[PDB]
């Protein structure tokens, strides 16, 4: 039952504050309980708190205790959620949800907003490229995995090749992880014959245009 | 007294029953009513107390002259999957006056939408089952209560 | 938080049950268990409220129940429209809620595939830069949902862990990665570390040791 309308996406920087609006769209919040629920990238739903549009009873999750303020103006029938001193792990989609209830919505929330994306952006950061050396126990007949760790850069994207593109078979570049710091890290591994570990050179080529950085990392045996 | 204390089945607190044992709680006030509640809710079976049990289920007056008895019946009133046959009143539009009983099951209208006798998203069944389990913490285990008036 | 499996799955037509474990102060204490269907992008949708009740318009193939501190949601006759994330939630007793971590429900379009796991210790270069990172790579699993846990001498590590959401490979199987960030002193002060990947009830564990 999506019917509430929320404010446009927000782009903030660490330490700023954000306020999301949620307009009743035709209802009157005097008979509505309002909850706020966020979802950070790659995580689950997270209840932030609730306010009663009837009498103003408020409660906040212990995680956000002291950091969030929820208000309602039933004059305009608009709910508001302020989140202060944003961190990079506050980057999430924020939903307002409601229910026809003069007290706590014990069953949860019936009416939902469309969500409001709030991104706490980082400064551009060049990556650090480290070798993931193949096993010290690699012998001729076997296969060996070796790779490149591309750690703590911002923003996307990053391109990784191997031996300037000459090597394509057996390459697997894993999509990056958005860390709680707001920075990305990814890994790229190629599987090679172990017999080639002593005769063949393996070099990963990392390009990060936003920071105008290029790294060529030779990965040598342990 | 044997028909009460030594009874096989006990009543729920919302539907409590009316009818030298000193040799868990034998608190007397100024000096028989049967039901089962969890151990943490036994403190509400006293004059001048508030809470879901004291206000919605069993109310004692501040002028109470009697004795409140209780003992842990987890061994009797708990099933491993939960004993849902014992319930208490979660919702009520007012508190009970002393020694009043409420056995109604009208749907509690929590919002502007009328219920018309049907449970809904904001239309609550007013009774909440306990679901007593033998491995619950002792504060959550069932206690048989006998109040001598 | 409540506990949910990461992945529940079945073929079209089968029945799937997602369990959700709470405590005696939430799931055990109340009949306010609500299940939310979610597709990232759209808003959550109530499928079951109370414990077993269906809002109007929800197909009757959705059912719910609870026993002790464990609630459950069963979908009968699985259809492709049911593939989604599902969150259990409960009233927590003090005008609040507790959510589970979510469960991805997959309509199996191909047979299940257990994951391959490769674990890399920190490079000496990174330790020279006063940092340490264990790299855990998970590939070729289906359906695309896993749980990753890190341990240091049996002790669970929950600080410094970053795990991707699974992403589809060219062969329709899924890949993911997890990273554990340590200080060099932290890395050296334990005798072994392990990455544990749980997928559809089966676990793969890889271990690295600073002195081996
Ligand atoms: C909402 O209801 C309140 C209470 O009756 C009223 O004062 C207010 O003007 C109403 N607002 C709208 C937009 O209907
Ligand atoms: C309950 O039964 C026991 C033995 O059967 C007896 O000793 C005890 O007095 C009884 N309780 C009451 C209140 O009569």
């Amino acid at each position: 039952q999506v019917q509430l309308v929320q404010s446009e996406a927000e782009v903030k920087e660490p330490g700023a504050s954000v306020e999301v609006s949620c307009k009743a769209s035709g209802y009157n919040f005097t008979n509505f309980a309002i909850s706020w629920v966020r979802q950070a990238p790659g995580q689950g739903l997270e209840w932030m708190g609730w306010i009663s549009g009837y009498n103003g009873d408020t409660n906040s999750a212990q995680k956000f205790l002291g950091r969030v303020t929820m208000t309602t103006d039933t004059s305009t029938t608009t709910a508001y959620m302020e989140l202060r001193s944003l961190r990079s792990d506050d980057t999430a989609v924020y939903y307002c949800a409601g229910s026809d209830n003069y007290g706590f919505p014990y069953n949860g929330m019936d009416v939902w907003g469309q969500g409001t994306t709030v991104t706490v952006f980082n400064q551009i950061k060049p990556p650090s490229v480290f070798p993931l050396a193949p096993s010290s126990k690699s012998t001729s007949g076997g296969t060996a995995a070796l790779g490149c760790l591309v750690k703590d850069y911002f923003p996307e994207p990053v391109t990784v090749s191997w031996n300037s593109g000459a090597l394509t078979s057996g390459v697997h570049t894993f999509p990056a992880v958005l860390q709680s710091s707001g920075l990305y890290s990814l890994s790229s591994v190629v599987t090679v014959p172990s017999s080639s570990l002593g005769t063949q050179t393996y070099i990963c080529n990392v390009n990060h245009k936003p920071s105008n950085t290029k790294v060529d990392k030779k990965v040598e045996p342990k | 007294f044997g028909e009460v204390f030594n009874a096989t089945r006990f009543a729920s607190v919302y539907a409590w029953n009316r009818k030298v044992l000193y040799n868990s709680t034998f608190k007397c006030y100024g000096v028989a009513d049967s039901f089962v509640i969890r151990g943490d809710e036994v403190r509400q079976i006293a004059p001048g107390q508030t809470g879901k049990i004291a206000d919605y289920n069993y109310k004692l007056p501040d002028d109470f002259t009697g004795c409140v008895i209780a003992w842990n019946s987890n061994n009797l009133d708990s099933k491993v999957g939960g004993n849902y046959n014992y319930l208490y009143r979660l919702f009520r539009k007012s508190n009970l006056k002393p020694f009043e009983r409420d056995i109604s099951t009208e749907i509690y209208q929590a919002g502007s939408t009328p219920c018309n006798g049907v449970e809904g998203f904001n239309c609550y069944f007013p009774l909440q089952s306990y679901g007593f389990q033998p491995t619950n913490g002792v504060g959550y285990q069932p206690y048989r209560v006998v109040v001598l008036s | 938080a409540l506990t949910q499996p990461p992945s529940a799955s079945g073929s079209p037509g089968q029945s799937v049950t997602i369990s959700c474990t709470g405590t005696s102060s939430d799931l055990g204490a109340y009949h306010f268990v609500t299940w939310y269907q979610h597709y990232p992008g759209k808003a959550p949708k109530v499928m079951i409220y109370g414990v077993r009740k269906r809002p109007s318009g929800v197909p009757d193939r959705f059912s719910g129940s609870k026993s002790g501190n464990t609630a459950s949601l069963t979908v009968s006759g699985l259809q492709d429209e049911d593939e989604a994330d599902y969150y259990c939630s409960s009233y927590a007793g003090n005008n609040d809620f507790v959510f589970g971590g979510g469960t991805k429900l997959t309509v199996l379009g191909q047979p299940k595939a257990a994951p391959s796991v490769t674990l890399f210790p920190p490079s000496s270069e990174e330790l020279q830069a006063n940092k340490a990172t264990l790299v855990c790579l998970i590939s070729d699993f289906y359906p695309g949902a896993v749980t990753v846990a890190w341990k240091a001498d049996s002790s669970p590590v929950k600080a410094g862990v970053e795990t991707t959401t699974p992403s589809k490979q060219s062969n329709n199987k899924y890949a993911a990665s997890s990273y554990l960030s340590l200080t060099p002193e932290q890395w050296k002060s334990h005798r072994s570390y392990s990455c544990q990947v749980t997928h559809e009830g089966s676990t793969v564990e890889k271990t690295v040791a600073p002195t081996e």
